[PDB]
Formats: C-alpha cells, structure tokens, sequence
C-alpha cells in the first residue's frame, strides 16, 4: 500500500520478546511461530516497537497447512490501541530459521489487516548468524 | 443439537453464482446458513458454530465458535465468489479449527456445502478421509455441485470415513434443479442425523 | 425472441461450429451461469474471425450480461471490435456498456457481498483511447492514458490482462509517433506480463516481431537481445519467412561480423523501404556493439 | 388472477432477505455504542 | 366469497405494505450507524 519503508529500526525489546514467545508456546526444533509486530508506519523509518505471540498450529505433513486464529489478532489489537494509540498492526514476525514460500501465503492474510505493506521480520531466535540474526 | 460443535464450510466457487436456486445460489446459501444456525441454537444452547471458507487457495477463519447469528452473518455479508474449492487442503485445516472449543465434551462435526466437483486427486481424499476418522471427525456432505456436470465420486469417500466415531458421516443428496437450497436442507436430516454415541 | 437470433447463427455456421451455438441456448435455460460463460469464451477466441460475432455478442452483451462475470462481458466486446474496421461502431458500443456496469454494481455488490467491477472500467477507457489514436486524434488519447496511469498506482495489484491492455495501447501510440526507443521498452513489459487469453496467436507474434526488431536495429543504445529471445514472441517461432532474413540481421549483430552484415543489408535495402532510408543507423549500431 | 399468485411467491422470499439484512444493521449499532 | 382469490389478496396487501416499511427501516438504520461514527 504505502511505499515508505526505506529504513527499519528495531528496539532490543523486540528481540527479547521473540525468543520469549517461542518458548511459551513450546514450539521448538522446526516448529514455527508467527506473531504480530506493532509499531509506527506510513513513515520512512518503520519503527518496530513491540511483538506479541498469536495462536498458531504448524503441520509438517502439508507445509501449506497451518492455523491462525484470525479473530484474535483483531481483538488484541483493539486492547493495545487503548493502551497506546501509536501502535498499529504493521505485519508479522517469523522465527525462521529460514524464509519459505508458505510465508508468502501467510503474508497475504496479514495484508488485509495492514494499511501498510506487512513487514516480515525474520528473527532467528536461535541466533546462528555470525552478525545480525535478524533480516527485514 | 446437544453438545456439538459444527464448523460450517461455505464454498463459493465460481459455480456459486449459478442461478439454479432462485434468485442466485449464492444468496440461497445465506438463507441456508441462517436456517441451520438458528435451529441448532434453539434446540441446545451449548451447540456452537464457526464459519470457515473452502474457497480461495488457503482457507480463512471468518468466525470462531459462537451462539451468535450476528457474528456469523457479519462475516458472511462480505465474501468473494471467485475463490475455488480445494477440498484436500480444507479437510486437514478444519480439524485444526476444531481444537479450540467451548468445552471438549462437544463433538467434532463438519457440515460442508458443496457447489462444485472435486478439484483434487480422488485417491488422496480417501487417504485423508481415514486420517480424520481416528480423531473421530465426521463429515456430512450436502451434495449438489458434484452432480451438475460430473459423476458422483463422493460415495467412496463417505464409506471410508464411516467407522464408530462421535458422529457418523452422511451423504444427503439434493437435486441441483430448482427447489430452493434452504428448503431441501430443512427436509433433509440436519438435526434428524445421528451418530454411534 | 432470442431463439430466432440463435437459429440464424446456426444456419450460417458450419456443422463444426453448430455445438457451440446449441450450448448457449440450453445453458442459459438451465441457469448454469458457469457453463453459460464457458461456452461463450470458446466462441469469441477464434470464431471472432467469422461475422457470427456481431449478432451473438451485441444481443448477449445488451441482454444477459448480469449473469456472467463482468470480465467475460468486456472480453467479448474486445473480440468483436478487433476485427471491426468501423470506428463509429466502436465508439458507440463502449459508451453503452459503461453505463450498464454503473447500474449493475448497485445490486451486485451486496448480493455476492464482494465482487469487483472496477476491472471493466479501466479496460473500457484503454479501448476508447486506442480508438482515438487510430482516428489520429492523438491528443485525446494522450490524456486518457495519463489518467489511467494515476488511477492504477492507487491499486496495489491488478490482473495480468489489465496491465497488458494498458501497455498495448501505449506501445501503439509510440510506434505512431516513431519514438522507436519508447515503443520497444514498453513492448518488453507487454511480453513479460502477457494476457493468459489465447487471442495472441502465431501471426500476432509475427506482426509485433517486425516492429520490435526494426526499433532496436536503428537504435545505438538498445542491447536487450538476450531478453528478446527468451520471450514468447521469438521463442516459439523463428522458422517463418519474416524470421529468416530479419533474424539473420539480428545474429550478425551478436557475432559482430560486418562482412556478413554488409552482404544481407544491400538485398534488404530494395525490399524494405524502412531500411533503404535508414542506412546510416544500421552501420553505426554494429560499430558501437563490437 | 394467476399473475398475482406467482408474484406472491417472489415477494415471500423478499421478506426473508430483508429480515436478515436488518438484523446485521441492528447488531452494528449495538457494537458501536459500547466503544463510545 | 366462495372464491378463494378474494381472500388471497388480503394476505398479498400486507406483504406489499411490509415491504415498503422494511425499506424505510433499512435506510434509517444505515443513517444511524453513520451518526454514531461522527460521535465516535
């Protein structure tokens, strides 16, 4: 939608959050996690301020099979807009380890929510990267 | 119906616009969805219903388990008719939708409207059929899109599912010619259906 | 009423083209709106050659439009005015259809709940622009294209067929003005994104292929030969008569041999009146390339 | 006298389509108020 | 009367008159959502 997404700044709190979410759903070792990333947008610097785990089921027999609980993402958003209006839906994080072609489909579902282009932040929670374990 | 959660799959393939049921079949199906939901609520208040799509490449959760016709109809009021059935993908997902539940004593049932022939290998659906039945998911087909322009291959699949389960699968045949879609469904078992429980 | 129109069409049609006509009557009746669209689709694709189209289209477009996809309605109208060599006719039918879509959306949007109708808008305007270019009312055409471009950018994505139709019109205008570089560049975009509709035939590849090759030959900066080969246009066909001599010019450039190039071009100078007068360009081009 | 009957069935179905629409619009007012 | 289409009309009159009403209710409700959005 919006095309202003020239820079991405990342709070360290986000990073901390992404591992936390991974372990509380008890997803591990090629079980995936999708959460919403909240923050500012329609602005050059996308400022990822926060993230929050969502209901997610992962199927290994068919990789194009997953669950997301669509209603929940709406609801949670409603609460946080009341806490702070500056937070808005800005996309979704994946835990990696890698990008997939299923993440394209997933993108599409978040696109509906988002009035920006959905930002896919690949946080590798394992941090195997020598440098940046985070790609945007 | 007592202690039951039934996800309705609405399928709004490109054969949904076919005017076989007045005025169109698509609008005939809204009337059908309202018909099923009010009847099951009044009978038992612990009956719950969610609304998912069979259409598009990847299904969409429009609604969760509810005893609210408002929640179901809001999602229904805006939906595409250029999506397409992908039955095989849909079957495995419906089960996942069903894990969350008002309470676990409620059964696992899918009622699925069918407006088009299968779009998948016939052989695969037999294998998926038998994966559903271990976990006791039974699937009742209101059939009317398969027998428009293709032969009925659904009978094989309904036989495969059928095992001692919380509810049994059913084949209920509804003639695609004019008769009003809600009207056939009211005369068919929808609450006169039964299980092995 | 309509049945009388169907009978006229069948009598003039071939036995082989009888079953397409017979499918329109039954499916309409049966209210299978899926097959009503399918039968029709087959017809317009190839039986657009035949005058059969005039009687069947216009009647069906003006009567029973509401039933089928809107996209399918405008696709037939496109086919009818392809072969039409009248511009009064062309302009009339467009203005009429546009009015009909406007009404249609009042009911349809609620009924389905979701269903786009903005597809038909853009295509109508793209067709109208083009009508004016051939009539050589170039100025009208210019501003309609510009407006489409603005509109289009508000949308994140459109169909392949929508951007292929924008591009086609724009490429036509550029070869008219003999802006050779811009014709070729916009033509590349057209090939990549191309309509899944099979209106594009082998003869339509050939027609487009002579112009694309001419524009790049007379250039001094166009070096997109590798992209050209890989694109459908030259991919499927190389073994026609147009692609005998013309493709050898093309090869001769790539291998950077001037002795061969000289030999071919002299013969081609009598035969081709474009190459007769642009001798200076052809030699400059080969020099810069090597 | 035939046409009025045949027309009565078309209007009967129109009763139901109107009534479903109305219910959604009543639901929407209720939802908007709580947030106010 | 004996004639049963005589009785039949009386039902058809009510359907027609309810239809006019359901349209008026429909417009007004749509208006009302709008007003609440302006407050909101």
């Amino acid at each position: 939608m919006s095309l202003q997404h020239e820079k991405v700044t990342i709070a360290p709190l986000v990073l901390l959050s992404a591992l936390d979410h991974y372990e509380r759903t008890q997803t591990k070792e090629n079980k995936r996690c999708v959460g919403v990333i909240l923050g500012d947008a329609n602005s050059s610097t996308i400022r990822v301020t926060n993230s929050f785990a969502l209901p997610f089921e992962e199927d290994e027999k068919n990789s194009d099979v997953w669950f997301l609980d669509h209603n929940y993402i709406e609801n949670m958003n409603e609460m946080c807009k009341k806490i702070n209006a500056k937070e808005k839906l800005i996309g979704w994080y994946h835990s990696g380890p890698k990008l997939r072609a299923s993440d394209l489909k997933i993108n599409e579902l978040f696109k509906k929510y988002t009035q920006n282009n959905p930002l896919l932040l690949i946080v590798d929670v394992k941090q195997q990267g020598v440098g940046l374990p985070t790609d945007a | 119906m007592v202690l039951e959660a039934t996800v309705l799959v609405i399928d709004n393939s490109e054969y949904s616009r076919n005017g076989d049921f007045p005025r169109t079949r698509f609008e005939a199906q809204i009337d059908s969805v309202e018909f099923i939901f009010q009847a099951k609520r009044n009978s038992n208040p612990e009956n719950t219903v969610g609304l998912i799509s069979g259409a598009g490449a990847n299904p969409r959760v429009l609604s969760t388990f509810t005893a609210e016709f408002g929640k179901i109809l809001a999602g229904l009021h805006d939906t595409q008719i250029e999506g397409k059935l992908h039955m095989a993908t849909a079957l495995q997902i419906a089960q996942l939708t069903l894990k969350h539940r008002q309470n676990k004593v409620q059964h696992q049932r899918i009622v699925a409207f069918v407006c088009s022939p299968i779009s998948d290998s016939r052989d695969e659906l037999i294998r998926l059929a038998k994966t559903l039945k271990k976990n006791n998911v039974a699937v009742d087909i209101i059939n009317f899109g398969e027998i428009e322009q293709n032969t009925e291959l659904l009978d094989e699949f309904i036989a495969a599912v059928n095992n001692p389960q919380e509810e049994t699968s059913h084949l209920l045949t509804v003639t695609p010619g004019p008769r009003l879609l809600y009207e056939n469904i009211a005369s068919s078992p929808i609450i006169l259906e039964e299980g092995s429980s | 009423e309509i049945d009388t129109i169907l009978s006229t069409l069948r009598m003039e049609a071939d036995p082989s083209l009888h079953p397409l006509f017979e499918q329109f009557e039954k499916f309409y009746e049966e209210k299978l709106w899926f097959q009503l669209s399918e039968s029709l689709t087959k017809f317009f694709d190839d039986a657009k050659s035949t005058p059969l189209r005039l009687r069947l289209y216009d009647n069906f477009v003006s009567k029973f439009y509401d039933k089928i996809n809107q996209l399918s309605v405008v696709k037939y109208l496109l086919a009818s005015l392809k072969d039409s060599k009248d511009f009064d006719e062309s302009l009339k039918y467009l203005d009429d259809l546009k009015a009909q879509f406007q009404e249609l959306d009042s009911k349809k949007q609620r009924n389905n709940g979701s269903k786009d109708h903005g597809d038909g808008i853009l295509l109508i305007d793209s067709e109208i622009a083009r009508t004016y270019l051939l009539k050589n009312d170039l100025v009208k055409a210019r501003d309609l294209l510009d407006d489409l471009e603005k509109t289009l950018d508000k949308k994140d994505s459109i169909p392949l067929r929508i951007t292929n139709s924008f591009y086609s019109t724009n490429s036509q205008y550029f070869k008219f003005k003999n802006d050779f570089n811009s014709f070729y560049y916009t033509s590349l975009l057209y090939l990549s994104t191309l309509e899944p509709s099979t209106s594009i035939t082998l003869a339509e590849r050939q027609q487009l292929a002579y112009d694309l090759s001419i524009s790049a030959l007379l250039g001094d900066k166009i070096y997109n030969f590798g992209e050209l080969l890989h694109h459908p246009i030259m991919e499927t066909i190389v073994n026609d008569s147009n692609y005998d001599w013309l493709f050898q010019l093309l090869n001769a450039l790539t291998v950077g041999d001037f002795d061969k190039f000289d030999s071919l071009i002299k013969v081609q100078i009598s035969k081709i009146p474009i190459l007769a007068q642009h001798e200076s360009f052809l030699r400059q081009k080969i020099c810069l390339m090597t | 006298t035939q046409e009025l009957q045949t027309r009565a069935k078309l209007l009967d179905n129109e009763i139901r389509i109107f009534r479903s629409e109305l219910q959604r619009l009543s639901h929407e007012n209720n939802v908007m108020l709580e947030k106010i | 009367e004996q004639e049963a289409h005589n009785k039949a009309l009386n039902q058809f009159k009510r359907k027609l008159l309810e239809h006019r009403r359901y349209d008026d209710q429909l417009k007004q409700r749509r208006q009302n959502i709008r007003d609440l959005e302006k407050l909101y």
